[PDB]
């Protein structure tokens, strides 16, 4: 016999004219009731009405959309009441809002042009979901380097989910940057820099060796050079490297030597060939006092008397520390009705693990203190049995600390990174808790994972019932995207923990994964447990570059075939790839698109709204306790299901127990036919049912590699970002 | 703030106790402003460490007392909308506002230390505030309401003053006119008016009596619970009638026979809810502009 | 010799709470206020862990 | 006050900024209110000696 007790996974951010998720669940006896979520504003009123009705077992999760709002900025009631035959329950909240924009880039042409010259760029529109996204724009201008509207163009039907314009660029070269800014009719500016300079390419760039990472125990470091030119060509020629120790002793406010020593590296290379050079530290000083260290290279050339230079490795820093060592599988979170274990990984200084290293896994209060090893990869699976205090403290250490390996350090430290964790065990006054086993390590995708979870009934079932089942969750995105469940009759007194879940990783989700577990009772008690995935991103719409190769017959039918669907439009990009090699690129990728995402985790709540509050302290709770043992009734802090919800961001409501009774406290208080360069195509273009079945101008000769960006937007589906490729 | 709505609808004012008046206004706001939340709400705090709480029957005053600068001067919604989903959060699982202890001196406090009594206060204020009587926070209120109006009706004794003043105010901004003739039936049974004596009392000794000596703690509220009820008393949408309102014309000449013109009183709660009658009284009994006549 | 250490404060149910001492004079005080001994098989002692 | 002058002349201005501006404008007057002399100066003072 149960009380129906209910349970929703609804996320407390509704948005304005758009769709996003939450879910919701009963169970217990008698399902013929209706349930009823009602969004209404906490000020003023605009009535967002949820009716629903069904059964027990039956989560089903579904995507509202939510028309556009009002105002900037506010939150909203949403009471939801529960009619009992028995009693009658309800309960709101207040769900907040956020102001969404459309999202952006703009794609550059290139980065140096000449006096007369246009520049061409295209843009980005897309919101949340990343299906294509079609607007206007009030606000559109390219800028001048003293902060100028350039580039207009008022409310633009956008109808290709990005549009490319051009802006013609002077005869009169005022030399410098240029900039983007764009807002909605919101009036929200973003901006889009890049870079517009000019002067002859140095014709060639040098590439070097160096050690990566510096630390204590150094000696001799490493340089390896090759020549270098035009299409991969060879090259002789002649250096002198000023490489230098920085930071002099004095107060060096120009008052005093600010340079430390310098040290200088000549030698030659061959004509076809590379050339290798040594270098030490003494020389430049790894002392203990300095400032960070700055490792700079150059070459110059024969036959015509030019030099190329680069800066490396500004702060080559010796740490305070020597090693490299730290986590890989660390938990926050356990409970003493089960011994957790987990692993951790040994590296020393660069990067580098070596076997034999024998260390010691110290647990202070727990009352666990083991040694082990390091094998090939200096990974030690630790393992703790538990029965302990809430919270403690978790260190495992080669060199013993009772005095601080470098004898107290009243002075500078240095000392062997020492991976220190701090776990509190799960709040479960009945011991009835749910457990989850994360595979935290590098996660794929296109796979399936047999996490194995386990469940524990201590006290079991007394009156209750038999068929019992869970509700897990396959979920990405910032939201809500596809759900799971297990069912498993219950014996009276058993508690086993072998079961293992299947949570796919195929499509529609993003390098965010975070998903829940839970399990209720009749008597007034549900548990759950969530945990964090570190995805990737693997793509979701498939994406995939592939050219017509280094081929002969330059002829303009050379089909480059990138992959995108019978439904979808591409936004393709012939470029050269010239001054993107003379400097690096910047983000120009779809990892600048994910860290674009305003909110791309559903995880935190601002200041001003804190939380519902409860009444559960008691009035009068003196100790009041005899028996076998006496003891007062003084506290414990420790994690909630409450505050899994606020981890997650989605709220719910049950008339259940989650919030733990906290008490509270007294008031007592403390003739050639060359083509144009550098762009053989630009343009939106429509993808048949096969691809890009492609004619693009092309020419051979030109000694370069050639990025072609081509990203491409679905309707049925979504969004398109492939990786580019060299064209030759 | 409720002197200066008093002179603005007396029809007496002057510009100049107006600037001064309008100074001191906005140097109270802005000290009140230092005083502000995190999160919206207002008391005596040691706010910026995350360990601290706000209060509640301070945050009904500071509530009213900005619904009356939005109702002269310059206030920010955004802060009147925070104190309010403060309220919202503060309630129980499903009982009504609940007493957060937090507060220096609780001799300013005129109530029954009842989370029902702070619900009705902070919900009619809140009713002033514009929205429905069937606000999920009004209605929940509104149960907490008849909660104790079962307990004081059909209980022989429910505090006979504070609990049942608030009562009849509440419901009678709910919408009820017969039961509120009821509670008016009630109270004038229990009533001391004399044929040719004037007085508001009982015999004043309490139920459970703290100090025995002056009453600590207590203001005694005695023309306060009348000028509750008389407030209650005066309002109807399109008219009041005639006999409530001469009823009312001769209770205001008992209780200014039982006020005094010193200017201010011992107290705030008796002086700022007598000045809301005196106020709202004065507007209502007469026009503004019609001063000739020949009776 | 006798003990009942648990390591955490130990308290399960509605809430969680340490171990802490008496003030009460016990059966084995009661031959202390004697002032004799004795030995015993019994549980005389209280159980100070 | 004089970005307020500008931004009224600028005819580029909102209620909003201007309800908040109207805010701080208020806080620093009555600041100053509080920082106000005996005889009518304004200074870094001691007064009240
Ligand atoms: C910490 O990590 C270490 C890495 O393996 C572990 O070290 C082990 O320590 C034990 C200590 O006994 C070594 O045992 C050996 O036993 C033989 C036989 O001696 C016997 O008599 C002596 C003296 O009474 C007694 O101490 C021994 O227990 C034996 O009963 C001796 O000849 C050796 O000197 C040594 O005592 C292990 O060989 C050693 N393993 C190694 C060196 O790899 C250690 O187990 C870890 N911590 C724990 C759990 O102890
Ligand atoms: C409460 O909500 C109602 C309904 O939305 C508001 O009444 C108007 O309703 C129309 C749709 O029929 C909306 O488009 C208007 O924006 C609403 N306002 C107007 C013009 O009256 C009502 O105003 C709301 N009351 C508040 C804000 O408290
Ligand atoms: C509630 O459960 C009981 C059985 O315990 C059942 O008899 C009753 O019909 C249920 N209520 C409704 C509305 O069905
Ligand atoms: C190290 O230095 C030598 C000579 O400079 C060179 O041959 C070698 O390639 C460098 N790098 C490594 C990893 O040995
Ligand atoms: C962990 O060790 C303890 C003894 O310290 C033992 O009682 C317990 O059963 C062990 N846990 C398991 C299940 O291995
Ligand atoms: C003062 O009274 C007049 C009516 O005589 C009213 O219109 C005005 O709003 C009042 N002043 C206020 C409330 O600031
Ligand atoms: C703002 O500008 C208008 C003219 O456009 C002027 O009349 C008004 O006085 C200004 N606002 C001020 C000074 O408060």
């Amino acid at each position: 016999s149960g009380k129906p007790q209910y349970m929703v996974l609804v996320p407390s951010l509704l948005h304005t004219e758009t769709t996003e998720k939450g879910c919701v669940l009963l169970s217990y006896l008698n399902e013929t009731v209706t349930v009823s979520a009602s969004l209404e504003s906490v000020r003023g009123n605009r009535s967002l009405f949820t009716d629903l009705e069904a059964e027990n077992d039956v989560l089903h999760c579904v995507a509202f959309a939510v028309p556009k709002s009002s105002s900037n900025e506010e939150v909203m009631f949403l009471t939801v009441q529960v009619k009992g035959p028995t009693q009658e329950f309800k309960k709101r909240t207040t769900v907040m809002v956020k102001n969404e924009d459309s999202l952006v880039f703009v794609q550059t042409d290139k980065s140096i042009y000449k006096p007369g010259q246009t520049v061409k760029f295209r843009v980005v529109s897309m919101d949340e979901n990343f299906h294509p996204l079609n607007e206007l724009i009030p606000l559109v201008y390219i800028q001048d380097p003293k902060g100028n509207r350039i580039a207009q163009w008022q409310s633009f039907q956008l109808e290709g989910g990005l549009k490319q314009f051009s802006f013609p660029l002077s005869s009169e070269p005022f030399q410098g940057s240029y900039k983007v800014v764009v807002q909605k009719k919101s009036g929200g500016r973003t901006e889009h820099p890049f870079t517009v300079e000019e002067f002859v390419l140095p014709k060639f760039e040098v590439q070097v060796t160096v050690p990566k990472i510096i630390t204590i125990l150094e000696e001799e470091m490493n340089v390896s050079v090759c020549g270098l030119y035009t299409y991969g060509k060879p090259v002789p020629g002649h250096v002198t490297v000023s490489i230098c120790r920085k930071y002099s002793d004095a107060s060096d406010c120009h008052g005093e030597d600010s340079q430390a020593f310098c040290e200088k590296f000549s030698g030659q290379l061959n004509s076809h060939g590379c050339f290798y050079q040594q270098v030490k530290t003494k020389v430049f000083q790894l002392k203990r006092k300095e400032y960070e260290m700055k490792l700079h290279t150059e070459a110059q050339i024969q036959e015509e008397g030019t030099v190329v230079e680069l800066t490396g490795r500004q702060s080559s820093e010796i740490t305070r520390t020597i090693t490299k060592l730290s986590f890989v599988k660390v938990d926050s979170h356990f409970r003493q009705g089960i011994p957790f274990f987990g692993q951790v990984r040994l590296v020393d200084g660069k990067g580098v693990p070596i076997p034999n290293k024998v260390i010691f896994i110290r647990g202070n209060e727990a009352n666990y203190y083991s040694n082990a090893t390091t094998d090939e990869h200096g990974l030690v699976q630790f393992s703790i049995n538990t029965t302990n205090v809430m919270g403690t403290s978790l260190t495992v250490r080669v060199n013993y600390k009772d005095r601080s390996p470098c004898y107290g350090y009243q002075w500078v430290s240095e000392e062997h990174e020492e991976a220190h964790h701090t776990a509190y065990l799960v709040f479960s006054p009945s011991k009835s808790f749910v457990h989850l086993e994360p595979m935290s390590h590098e996660l794929p995708c296109g796979h399936t994972q047999t996490v194995q979870a386990h469940y524990i009934l201590n006290g079991g079932t007394l009156l209750g019932l038999k068929k019992l089942s869970f509700y897990y969750l396959i979920m990405a995105k910032g939201g809500i995207v596809r759900t799971g469940t297990h069912g498993l009759l219950v014996k009276q007194e058993d508690m086993k923990g072998h079961f293992s879940i299947s949570i796919p990783v195929k499509s529609d989700i993003a390098p965010v994964a975070r998903l829940l577990i839970y399990a209720v009772l009749p008597t007034g008690d549900v548990i759950g447990d969530s945990a964090k995935y570190d995805v990737e991103n693997c793509l979701a719409n498939k994406v995939d570059l592939s050219f017509s190769p280094s081929q002969s017959l330059p002829a303009s039918h050379a089909h480059l075939r990138v992959t995108a669907a019978p439904q979808s439009v591409c936004a393709l990009r012939a470029v050269d790839q010239s001054v993107l090699l003379m400097k690096p690129d910047a983000e120009l990728s779809a990892s600048s698109v994910y860290n674009l995402l305003p909110e791309k985790d559903l995880t935190g709540f601002p200041g001003p709204l804190n939380d519902q509050d409860n009444e559960d302290c008691i009035n009068r709770h003196n100790v009041y306790i005899n028996g076998i043992t006496y003891t007062p009734v003084s506290s414990t802090n420790e994690k909630d299901m409450y505050s899994f919800l606020e981890d997650m961001g989605l709220k719910a409501f049950t008339n259940s127990k989650i919030r733990k009774p906290k008490m509270c406290p007294q008031l007592q208080q403390y003739t050639v036919r060359k083509y144009f360069p550098e762009t053989w195509i630009w343009d939106l273009v429509v993808v048949n049912s096969a691809g890009v079945a492609e004619v693009g101008v092309t020419v051979p000769d030109t000694i370069t590699e050639w990025k072609a960006g081509a990203f491409c937007l679905s309707e049925d589906a979504g969004l398109g970002i492939s990786s580019t490729a060299s064209l030759r | 703030i409720y002197v200066l709505d008093y002179l603005n609808e007396t029809q007496q004012l002057t510009p100049e106790i107006k600037s001064k008046a309008i100074g001191y206004l906005n140097t109270g706001y802005q000290r009140q402003l230092n005083y502000k939340h995190y999160d919206g709400s207002y008391s005596t705090f040691g706010e910026r460490y995350g360990r601290n709480q706000g209060n509640t029957w301070l945050t009904a005053f500071v509530l009213k007392t900005f619904a009356q600068a939005r109702a002269y001067i310059f206030i920010d919604e955004a802060h009147i909308t925070q104190a309010l989903i403060w309220l919202s959060q503060r309630q129980k699982d499903n009982g009504c506002f609940r007493s957060s202890g937090s507060l220096l001196n609780n001799a300013i406090k005129g109530g029954v230390e009842d989370e029902v009594t702070l619900s009705a206060y902070i919900t009619i204020a809140l009713l002033e505030i514009p929205l429905t009587v069937t606000h999920p926070v009004v209605r929940n209120a509104l149960f907490c309401l008849e909660s104790a109006w079962k307990t004081a009706q059909e209980g022989d004794h429910g505090s006979h003053v504070y609990t049942k003043a608030l009562l009849a105010y509440a419901f009678a901004l709910a919408g009820n006119q017969d039961k509120r003739k009821e509670v008016l039936k009630s109270l004038n049974e229990e009533a001391v008016k004399k044929d040719n004596s004037v007085h508001w009392e009982r015999p004043q000794k309490p139920k459970a009596p703290v100090g025995h000596f002056y009453e600590p703690q207590a203001p005694s509220a005695e023309v306060e619970m009348t000028s509750y009820v008389l407030l209650a008393y005066l309002t109807a949408q399109p008219a009041p009638t005639s006999e409530d309102l001469t009823s009312a014309t001769n209770i205001v000449k008992w209780i200014t026979k039982q006020q005094n013109a010193q200017g201010g009183f011992s107290s705030t709660q008796d002086t700022v809810v007598a000045l809301h009658a005196l106020s709202k009284y004065g507007a209502a009994t007469f026009t503004r502009t019609g001063k000739a006549a020949q009776v």
